[PDB]
């Protein structure tokens, strides 16, 4: 399911913000 | 409403005064006892402290002068404090008191104890678009008001957003908040809720915001955000093909609502129209949704934070702790004068 692939994915932990 | 138009009149007045104006050194470091760290980042972090004289709880944002300069962040990080001591809506973090000392610069905002939307979203797993819509127009409202003061927000996200006593939202981190009329460029925010035009460098403007909504209200209630990969690049690739699927149990109305703000073509994205913010408040999502009873507060929130005392740090992660360092030199005196 699409919630699976989230919970194994790598960013779902607090996501740091970017700049470039 | 001839009403909102005269508040947000008034509240430019207010705001443009402080613009023109800000304040500056309205403490010291020695009147707060330092007590847990709340959260970090690439130069500064912010920890629990309370005010020794009236024995409130704060939350003390410390940036290390030398790597803010050596990152290129002084305009950024001069655009936060300035901002921020200028505004005045019930959903922003208020500025308590700022200064600066040999090493760093201090922003003292009030003390949210309920933690960030972010942990609670996780551990719920999504939220009932009733609970989420709450929420919602509650951003609906304050980007209403920060966009009226010519400001672009630049970094919604469930971590930035804290959830108050009464169950209500507090926005806050304005490290991205610019006040700019007309077309900006710098490519920041967070991966997962960059619009489009900032990903393919065209320049951009306020939409970006009503853009973010769209992957917040998505992610509310999906539990994972509308584009989602491992790395920054596929997620990008996701982002600009603008391809989203939904959530067998989203209502019609929010698809349709979502499809309006996750529109890839700026000409035609919700809040960036003629009729502006008012295509989002008058949308069927929601219709169920009493704006000025949302404004006043008077809404009973769907969710309340468990409580116990002020102080109280259990809603939010450990970090690892770190002396606060300051230095018996001076360090980037003139390029931080204003601060």
């Amino acid at each position: 399911t699409t919630y699976a692939d989230f919970i194994a994915s790598g960013r779902t932990g607090r996501r740091a913000s970017i700049h470039d | 409403h001839h009403h909102v138009k005269e508040f947000l009149a008034k509240a430019k007045e207010d705001f443009l005064k402080k613009w023109e104006t800000p304040s500056q050194n309205t403490a010291q470091l020695d009147q707060f006892d330092r007590i847990k760290t709340l959260g970090t980042g690439s130069f500064g972090r912010v920890m629990l402290v309370k005010h020794k004289e009236s024995g409130n709880h704060y939350a003390m944002k410390i940036l290390d002068k030398q790597k803010v300069v050596k990152l290129k962040q002084i305009e950024h990080t001069l655009n936060e404090k300035r901002i921020l001591q200028a505004v005045n809506f019930p959903f922003l973090v208020k500025l308590e008191f700022s200064f600066k000392d040999n090493s760093n610069l201090y922003m003292v905002m009030e003390y949210v104890a309920g933690g960030e939307m972010f942990s609670h979203l996780r551990r719920i797993g999504r939220f009932s678009e009733p609970h989420a819509r709450f929420y919602a127009a509650q951003i609906v409202l304050t980007f209403e008001y920060l966009h009226s003061l010519d400001l672009i927000y630049r970094d919604l996200k469930p971590e930035n957003l804290l959830i108050d006593q009464q169950g209500y939202i507090q926005v806050t981190d304005f490290g991205f908040a610019k006040r700019v009329k007309g077309r900006t460029w710098t490519l920041c925010g967070t991966p997962e809720y960059l619009a489009p035009e900032i990903i393919l460098s065209k320049g951009y403007n306020k939409a970006v915001d009503w853009w973010a909504l769209g992957v917040l209200i998505y992610e509310m209630a999906a539990g994972y955000p509308p584009f989602f990969a491992d790395q920054p690049i596929q997620i990008y690739e996701k982002i600009v093909s603008g391809k989203v699927r939904f959530p067998s149990h989203f209502s019609s109305d929010l698809k349709d609502l979502l499809r309006n703000l996750l529109q890839v073509d700026l000409t035609k994205r919700f809040g960036n129209l003629k009729n502006g913010v008012n295509d989002i408040k008058n949308h069927k999502w929601f219709a169920t949704t009493d704006w000025i009873a949302i404004y006043q507060r008077k809404v009973e929130a769907p969710f309340i934070p468990k409580f116990k005392g002020p102080g109280d740090t259990s809603n939010f992660d450990d970090y690892e702790e770190e002396e606060i360092r300051v230095s018996i030199n001076e360090k980037c005196g003139k390029e931080f004068t204003e601060f």
